RNA sequence: GCUAAACCUAGCCCCAAACCCCACCUUACUACCAGACAACCUUAGCCAAACCAUUUACAUAAAGUAUAGGCGAUAGAAAUUGAUGGCGCAAUAGAUAUAGUACCGCAAGGGAAAGAUGAAAAACCAAGCAUAAUAUAGCAAGGACUA
RNA sequence: GCUACCUAAGAACAGCUAAAAGAGCACACCCGUCUAUGUAGCAAAAUAGUGGGAAGAUUUAUAGGUAGAGGCGACAAACCUA
RNA sequence: CCUCCGCAUAAGCCUGCGUCAGAUACUGACAAUUAACAGCCCAAUAUCUACAAUCAACCAACAAGUCAUUAUUACCCUCACUGUCAACCCAACACAGGCAUGCUCAUAAGGAAAGGUUAAAAAAAGUAAAAGGAACUCGGCAAAUCUUACCCC
C-alpha cells in the first residue's frame, strides 16, 4: 500500500466517472 | 497454537477449527483490549443483557465465554440462520446460531432487579472476592457419580499409609519384599 | 527404564535393579501372518530383547519361550506446507514367542441427530408435475 | 493497477494533543531564564549529534569518536567502512574540484 | 462440546389433525404464559399468516424468521428464491377457529383457515409460470402454529395438507418425465 | 548429502551400521573371537511387587476431597521423622537418630546416585 | 497373562468407558513408598493397555473409546513419579545437602559458552582416561570475538522484542 | 564426462567435514562458531 | 519508500487518452503509446 | 469476462534508557578403561599520489595551527579550555528472515519466495487474451472527410 | 568423494598361438584413432560404427596423504570438484 | 519380438509402484525389514616367527613375496546391541552417461523398438545395383575388400 489520500480520492472519481457511463443513470 | 492464531467460535482444536485456520495462515491480528483476569467479570451461566445490535435489551444466559477475544455466547441470543447438513440435494434445515458479543457490548444482570448493572470486584471478608453492583449494591452470585471397577474407594484413597521416615523407595521396597544384597557397590569416578 | 543413567556396575558388584519401570510397551496386531504362538509388541526404542523379558514374565506373568527385536524406520519423506521433511518416529518391533505350547491370537477390537433424520424423512423431493413451482403454497 | 480501489481509513490528527499544545515551549529558555541553560540542551536524541550538525561524513565521524566503543562489532565495522566510502567519496569525486 | 445448538423449534408436528381433550395442552400453555387466549388466537394466527405470507412476497426474511419458525422458513423460501410471487389475501369465507392444541417444552396450535386468496408466481425473467393475479382462489389450510417457552413467540411450523386436498392449480408449462436411461446392456421392460 | 536428517545405524558402510546402536544400556562385553559375555547384574532386574489384595485401582473416584498441594521439603521430613525423637531425647551422635554421616558403605547412595529411578 | 494389555472383554466396542479421576500428587503423599511402588505398576499395566487400545483404534482407522483416560493415567504416573522425586530430593539435602542426584559442574567449553557438564560413570580417574583428555573445556582466546558477536545477536534480539511490544501497547491504548 | 565429481561415501564425508574435525583445529572451530552465528540448523557436515 | 508516486495511473492516462484510437500496441502500451502520440503531436 | 487487480499488519529501522530427565569433542548429540598434545608471534592489499617504488586518514576550542611529508599526494598533535520517542518503512519497502528455513555447493559458504473475507465460517482498473481474424499502400499518424 | 602423484592392504584379466615374453590374435575391462549423428543434444563432451591396449610402466574398489608465494606433473604451462 | 542383460554382496540413498481411502510413480492413514548372514572383539609382561605364490610335485626364476608361537601370571559364574524394505546410487530429470565384486555366458531371470494414419520433399541409419572401378577427393574420407612395395620422424 502507497500512503497517500489524494490519488485514491481522483481514482474514486474516475471509477464512479466510468460507473455512469456504463450504467447512465434515468 | 500458531503465532497471531485467529481464535474462533469453534474450538480451538476441531475439525472445523483446523479447516478454518490451517497452519499457513497469516491473517492479521484482532485487536483486543487487555482486560486483566482479575478484571474479567462476565462467566458462563450469569445472566446478562444485550446492549447493541438485534435482540438489544433482551436477558439471556451466557452459554461460552472465548476470553482470549473478549467474547461471550448468550444462548439463543443475538442469533443468525445457518443450514446444517446440506447436501447435494437436500435443503438442509435451518439453525438459529449465536454469534459472540463483546463484554462492553454486554452487561451483567442484577439477581432479583433483572436489570443491567454495572460490577466491581471489591473485597468481602468472608467473600475475600466476589462481585458486587455499583448502582444497587448487592453481590451477584457466581453460577456454576457411581465408582466404576477401576476407581479407588474414597476411604482407600484417603487413606494416609506414609509413615515419614528416612528412607527411599528402593530400599523400603527391598526390605518389604525380602530382597537381600550383601554385595558392595564398589566406588566409582565421576567426570 | 529410560532417559535415566544406569549406575556403573564393577566386577562382583549389587545386582542393577529397577523398582519403577520407566518402559511402557504396546500389543499389536501383527501386519501379516504370524505364527500362533508369536505376538508382537511395540516397545521403547532403548530397551533390549533381555529386558522385554524380564519385563513380561514379571509384571505380567507370560512365560516366553524367545524374543526378536528390528528397528523399524519411520517414513522421512512426507514434507510440510514448508517442504520441511515431517519425521515418522522410528520405533522398535519385538516379537516374543510363549512357552509350553502356549497360543495367542489378537482380540477382535471394536466388535439434534433425531431432529435432523425426521427432516430428512421428511424431505418430501420435488414432483416432476410441479415443473419447479415452490409447495407450500395450497392455491 | 499501483492506485488503491478504496478510500484509505480516514486519518484524524488531533491539533490539541499534549505534545502539539505544547510544542516550542521553553525554546526560549536561554534568553528568557538569564541563560542558564542552552535551548540545545532541550534536544533529546543521539548523544553525538546534541546541538550540532553536519554532512554525512562528520556525523560518522563524531558518532565514532563519541560512542564508537560502545558500539556494536558488526555496526562499528559498518560506521568504519562508511567512514572510508565517504573520505573517499568527499575528497576525491565530485563536480567541482 | 459444551455449547450445544440452541433449536427454537421442533423437527415436526407433535399429534397431527387428521382433518375431516385437549385441555390439558391448554393448561399447559396457561401455567406457562398466563395470558393466552384458545378463543382470541384465531385472529393473531390469521395475522401472522397474513404478515408471513406478505414477508414472502416482499422478500423480507428478517421479518420471516419472526413470522415463521425454522422449519418453516426452508420450505417457504428454498423454492421461491429467484423468483418473484405476487402473494394476496382477499378475504376469509368462514371465520377462523382452533382446532388442535398438543405440547425445552413447545406448544403446538392447529389452525384450520378456508379463506380466499392469489397468486401469481413468475420465472427469473418476469414470466407467469403459476395462478393469476388478479383470479381469487379459495384454499383450505391447516397451519400448525409452535411457541417456545422466554421471549419466544406463536409462528407458524407447518401446514398439514389433507389427503383429500383437491389437486392444485395445475402449470402452465408442459413438463417431460425423463424414463429410464437404460445402459447398453439393459433392456426396457 | 544429507545433513538435516538425523544420524542413525541405518546410515553409514558396515562397520558404521554395526557400530552404532539406538541407546540400548549394554548388557556385557565382548571378547575374543566377538563372542558376547552377558553380564548377570548388569542385566536390571524388574522388582515387581505383588499386587494381590491391593485396593487401589489406577483412577480415583470422583467424589473425592479436593485438598491444597503441599510440595514435601526437606524441613517437613525432617519435622515429620526426626524432630519427635530428637526433642524425646532432648527432654530426656546423630547417627542413633538417623542422620548418615557418608553415602559409601551403602547399597543406595543418595549422592552420587547409584541406583535406578 | 497378556489379556491385561486388553481392557474388559465386556468393555470391548463399548464407545465410551468411564474412567474416575487421575491420582492427584496431593492424594499419593499420603500412601506409603511400596502403596506407591505398587500403584506403579497397576498404573504402568493401564498404560500399556490404554496405549495397546489407541495402536488398535489407529489400525482399525476408527476413534479410541474414552481417549481421556491415557491422559487420566499419564497424568497420575507423572504425578507418582513427582512424590517419589520429591521424598529423594528431600532425603538427599537432608543427608548430603546437595540439590542434584547427579554430579556435574559448571564449565566452559571449547566454543567459550558456560554449559552444566554432567558427570559420567568411569572405572578409570579423569587423569588416565584418553576420551576424556581430548574432550575440552577452555576456550582460547579468538572464541572471544564470537562471544561478543553472538551476546549483540541476542541483545538485538531482545531489543527488537521489547520495542515492539511498546509500539503494540502504544497502539492498544489509543485503540482503547 | 564431468559433473559428477560427488562420490558419496559417509567414511569420507565424516572425516573430510565432520564435528571432530572441524573441532581438531581452531580453524575448524571458528568454522562451527560461525555456522552457530549464523544460525545454520547444522553446524557440522 | 519514503516518497513514492501514487498519481502513475493518471499520468499515464493522460497520454494514453490520445492514443485509445491508434493501431496495435501503440494504443494500450505506454512505451509505445507515448512515441506514437507525440508524433501525432 | 478470464487472467487478474488492489488492501493492513506481520513485523522491521534509528535512537533513549538500561549492562547482558537423557545424549553430545569417537563418525557430536554415542552409558562404562593407563592420559600426556595442548594457546600468545608486526596484518596485508586494494586505493591516492592521475604510473609506481618512500608515503596514503581508520563534547567544543586551540586547529586544520605547531609539525611530518618522493617537503607531494597527503598525514597531523599537545600545552590549554571545559563537558524521552520518530516531518522512520509498510510485504519488490523495512532485518536476508514466515528463515538462516527451503534450495544450491564435498566444504567453507551462498541463500529465497510469500499473507490479505468477515462481528461471527458453530453465517470497474496493467500487460495478455475473449467477446469480435482479415481487404490494395507502406514508422501506421496527421490534414481531413459525409464516409 | 573429480583429477595429478603417492601410502596401506585388496580384486580383475575368457579363449587361441606361443612359452617364464613391458610377446601376437582376441573377450570382459581400460582408452579414445577416424567417420557419421548430435550441437538448448540421451549427454554442460554423448550415441553408432571403426579403432589402440588388453599379464602389465595394466585396470580398478576401499581408507589415508601432498592445498594455492602451494600441491602434483612419463612438461600438455597438464590436473587440483564442470 | 529383445535380451545390452539378470540375481545377489559391497558402496550409496533412506521408505521412494505393499494395503486402504481420496483426489486431481500424487496426497493421508495403516502395515513392514525378526539372526544363524554381516558389523560390533581380544588381560598382561617378555619371548618366538631365514626357507614365497604359481594344482607345489618336477623345472623355472626375479620384481624376492599376506597368512606360524612359546614361557609365566590372571581368567567363566552369563548368546546382548546394530544393518536387513524398495522399481533405489552419482549426473539439476523415469538422463541413450558413470558405477566395484560373485554366479548365470544366454538365461529358469529381466524386458518392449511401433499413440493412430499416410508413405511428400529435405535429413539420419541400412540393404541392393547394369557397364566402369578412385576417373571422386586436400587425402581411398566413408564404404566395400583383406590387400604389395617403399620413404620421413
Ligand atoms: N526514545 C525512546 N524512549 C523509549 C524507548 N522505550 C521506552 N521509552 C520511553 O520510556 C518511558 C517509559 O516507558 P514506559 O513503557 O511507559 O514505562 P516503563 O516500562 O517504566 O519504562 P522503562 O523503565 O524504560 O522500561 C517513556 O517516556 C517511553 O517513551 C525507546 O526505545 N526509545
Ligand atoms: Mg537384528
Ligand atoms: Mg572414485
Ligand atoms: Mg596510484
Ligand atoms: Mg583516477
Ligand atoms: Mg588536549
Ligand atoms: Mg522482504
Ligand atoms: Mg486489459
Ligand atoms: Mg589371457
Ligand atoms: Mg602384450
Ligand atoms: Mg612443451
Ligand atoms: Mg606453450
Ligand atoms: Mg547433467
Ligand atoms: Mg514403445
Ligand atoms: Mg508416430
Ligand atoms: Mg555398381
Ligand atoms: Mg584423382
Ligand atoms: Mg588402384
Ligand atoms: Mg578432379
Ligand atoms: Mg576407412
Amino acid at each position: 500500500v502507497k500512503k497517500g489520500f489524494r490519488a485514491a480520492f481522483r481514482f474514486q472519481k474516475e471509477l464512479e466517472r466510468q460507473r455512469l457511463l456504463r450504467c447512465p443513470p434515468p | 497454537l500458531p503465532p497471531h492464531y485467529r481464535y474462533g467460535m469453534s474450538p480451538p482444536g476441531s475439525v472445523a477449527d483446523k479447516r478454518k485456520n490451517p497452519p499457513w495462515i497469516r491473517r492479521r491480528p484482532v485487536v483486543v483490549e487487555p482486560i486483566s483476569d482479575e478484571d474479567w467479570y462476565l462467566f458462563c451461566g450469569d445472566t446478562v443483557e444485550i446492549l447493541e445490535g438485534k435482540d438489544a435489551g433482551k436477558q439471556g444466559k451466557v452459554v461460552q465465554v472465548i476470553r482470549q477475544r473478549n467474547w461471550v455466547v448468550v444462548g439463543g441470543l443475538n442469533t443468525h440462520y445457518r443450514y446444517i447438513g446440506k447436501t447435494m440435494d437436500y435443503r438442509g434445515t435451518m439453525i438459529p446460531s449465536e454469534a459472540p458479543l463483546l463484554h462492553r457490548q454486554v452487561k451483567l444482570v442484577d439477581p432479583m432487579d433483572r436489570k443491567p448493572t454495572e460490577i466491581e470486584w471489591r473485597f468481602t471478608e468472608a467473600g475475600e472476592r466476589v462481585r458486587v453492583s455499583t448502582r444497587s449494591g448487592r453481590i451477584i452470585p457466581k453460577p456454576e457419580w457411581i465408582d466404576g471397577p477401576k476407581d479407588t474407594s474414597v476411604e482407600d484413597a484417603l487413606e494416609r499409609t506414609y509413615v515419614p521416615c528416612l528412607k527411599t523407595l528402593q530400599e523400603e521396597v527391598m526390605e518389604a519384599m525380602g530382597i537381600k544384597e550383601t554385595r558392595k557397590y564398589k566406588k566409582v569416578y565421576w567426570y | 527404564a529410560r532417559n535415566v543413567v544406569y549406575p556403573l556396575y564393577r566386577l562382583g558388584g549389587p545386582q542393577l535393579r529397577v523398582f519403577r519401570t520407566n518402559f511402557f510397551i504396546q500389543l499389536v496386531r501383527p501386519g501379516v501372518a504370524q505364527p500362533e504362538d508369536t505376538v508382537q509388541f511395540r516397545i521403547p526404542m532403548e530397551m533390549t530383547r533381555v529386558d522385554l523379558r524380564n519385563y513380561l514374565e514379571g509384571i505380567y506373568n507370560v512365560p516366553v519361550a524367545a524374543v526378536r527385536t528390528r528397528v523399524q524406520h519411520g517414513s522421512n519423506k512426507r514434507r510440510d506446507h514448508r517442504n520441511v521433511r515431517i519425521k515418522k518416529p522410528d520405533y522398535k518391533v519385538a516379537y516374543v514367542q510363549l512357552a509350553h505350547g502356549q497360543t495367542f491370537t489378537f482380540p477382535d477390537l471394536f466388535p439434534l441427530y433425531s431432529m435432523l433424520e425426521e427432516e430428512r424423512q421428511q424431505r418430501q423431493s420435488s414432483d416432476p408435475r410441479r415443473g419447479g413451482v415452490p409447495s407450500w403454497f395450497g392455491l | 493497477i499501483g492506485i488503491r480501489l478504496t478510500l484509505p481509513p480516514p486519518k484524524v490528527v488531533d491539533r490539541w494533543n499534549e505534545k502539539r499544545a505544547m510544542f516550542g515551549v521553553y525554546d526560549n529558555i536561554g534568553i528568557l531564564g538569564n541563560f542558564e541553560k542552552h535551548p540545545k540542551e532541550l534536544i533529546r536524541g543521539p548523544i553525538w549529534l546534541r546541538g550540532w550538525k553536519g554532512n554525512e561524513l562528520q556525523r560518522c565521524i563524531r558518532k565514532r569518536k563519541m560512542v564508537g566503543s560502545r558500539m556494536f562489532a558488526d555496526d562499528l565495522h559498518n560506521l568504519n567502512k562508511r567512514i572510508r566510502y565517504l573520505y573517499k567519496h568527499f575528497n576525491r569525486h565530485g563536480k567541482f574540484r | 462440546s459444551d455449547r450445544s445448538i440452541h433449536l427454537a423449534c421442533t423437527a415436526g408436528i407433535f399429534d397431527a389433525y387428521v382433518p375431516p381433550a385437549s385441555q390439558v395442552s391448554i393448561r399447559r400453555i396457561k401455567d406457562y404464559d398466563a395470558n393466552f387466549k384458545i378463543k382470541d388466537f384465531p385472529e393473531k394466527a390469521k395475522d401472522i399468516f397474513i404478515e408471513a405470507h406478505l414477508c414472502l412476497n416482499n422478500s423480507d426474511h428478517d421479518r420471516l424468521h419472526t413470522l415463521v419458525t425454522e422449519h418453516c422458513f426452508p420450505d417457504m423460501t428454498w423454492d421461491i428464491k429467484y423468483k418473484t410471487v405476487r402473494w394476496s389475501f382477499v378475504e376469509s369465507l368462514e371465520p377462523s377457529h382452533v382446532v388442535q392444541v398438543r405440547c425445552n417444552v413447545y406448544g403446538q396450535i392447529t389452525v384450520r383457515m378456508h379463506t380466499r386468496q392469489t397468486l401469481a408466481i413468475y420465472d427469473r425473467f418476469g414470466r407467469l409460470m403459476y395462478g393469476q393475479e388478479d383470479v381469487p382462489k379459495d384454499v383450505l389450510e391447516y397451519v400448525v402454529f409452535e411457541k417456545q417457552l422466554p421471549y419466544g413467540s406463536w409462528r407458524m411450523h407447518t401446514k398439514i395438507v389433507p389427503p383429500w386436498a383437491p389437486p392444485k392449480q395445475p402449470i402452465l408449462k408442459t413438463v417431460m418425465i425423463p424414463g429410464p436411461q437404460l445402459k447398453p446392456e439393459e433392456e426396457y421392460e | 548429502a544429507d545433513r538435516m536428517s538425523k544420524w542413525t545405524s541405518k546410515r553409514g558402510p558396515r562397520s558404521f551400521r554395526g557400530r552404532k546402536g539406538r541407546g540400548a544400556k549394554g548388557i556385557g562385553f565382548l571378547t575374543s573371537g566377538w563372542r558376547f559375555v552377558q553380564i548377570k547384574e548388569m542385566v536390571p532386574e524388574f522388582v515387581v511387587p505383588d499386587l494381590t489384595g491391593f485396593k487401589l485401582k489406577p483412577y480415583v473416584s470422583y467424589l473425592a476431597p479436593e485438598s491444597e498441594e503441599t510440595p514435601l521439603t526437606a524441613a517437613q521430613l525432617f519435622s515429620e521423622a526426626v524432630a519427635p525423637a530428637i526433642e524425646k531425647d532432648f527432654k530426656d551422635n546423630l547417627e542413633k537418630y538417623g542422620f548418615e554421616p557418608t553415602q559409601e558403605g551403602k547399597l543406595f547412595q543418595l549422592y552420587p546416585r547409584n541406583f535406578l529411578r | 497373562g497378556l489379556e491385561e494389555f486388553f481392557d474388559d472383554p465386556k468393555n470391548w466396542g463399548q464407545e465410551k468407558v468411564k474412567s474416575g479421576a487421575a491420582w492427584t500428587c496431593q492424594q499419593l503423599r499420603n500412601k506409603s513408598n511400596e502403596d506407591l511402588h505398587k500403584l506403579w505398576y497397576v498404573l504402568l499395566k493401564e498404560r500399556n493397555m490404554l496405549l495397546t487400545l489407541e495402536q488398535e483404534a489407529k489400525r482399525q482407522r476408527l476413534p479410541m473409546p474414552s481417549p481421556e483416560r491415557l491422559d487420566k493415567v499419564v497424568d497420575s504416573m507423572d504425578a507418582l513419579d513427582k512424590v517419589v522425586q520429591e521424598r529423594e530430593d528431600a532425603l538427599r539435602l537432608l543427608q548430603t545437602g546437595q540439590e542434584r542426584a547427579r554430579p556435574g559442574a559448571w564449565r566452559r567449553d571449547i566454543f567459550g559458552r558456560i554449559i552444566w557438564h554432567k558427570f559420567k560413570q568411569w572405572v578409570i580417574p579423569w587423569h588416565l582416561n584418553k576420551r576424556y583428555n581430548r574432550k575440552r573445556f577452555f576456550a582460547l582466546p579468538y572464541v572471544d570475538h564470537f562471544l561478543r558477536l553472538e551476546r549483540e545477536k541476542r541483545a538485538r534480539i531482545k531489543a527488537r522484542k521489547e520495542n515492539l511490544e511498546r509500539k503494540k501497547a502504544k497502539i492498544l491504548l489509543k485503540k482503547f | 564426462a564431468r559433473g559428477n565429481e560427488y562420490q558419496p561415501s559417509n567414511i569420507k564425508r565424516k572425516n573430510k567435514h565432520g564435528w571432530v574435525r572441524r573441532l581438531s583445529t581452531p580453524a575448524g572451530v571458528q568454522v562451527i562458531l560461525r555456522r552457530m552465528l549464523k544460525g545454520r540448523k547444522s553446524l557440522s557436515h | 519508500l519514503r516518497n513514492r508516486v501514487t498519481d502513475r495511473y493518471f499520468r499515464i492516462q493522460e497520454v494514453l487518452k490520445h492514443a485509445r484510437h491508434f493501431r496495435g500496441r501503440k494504443n494500450r502500451c505506454y512505451r509505445l503509446a507515448v512515441r506514437t502520440v507525440i508524433r501525432a503531436f
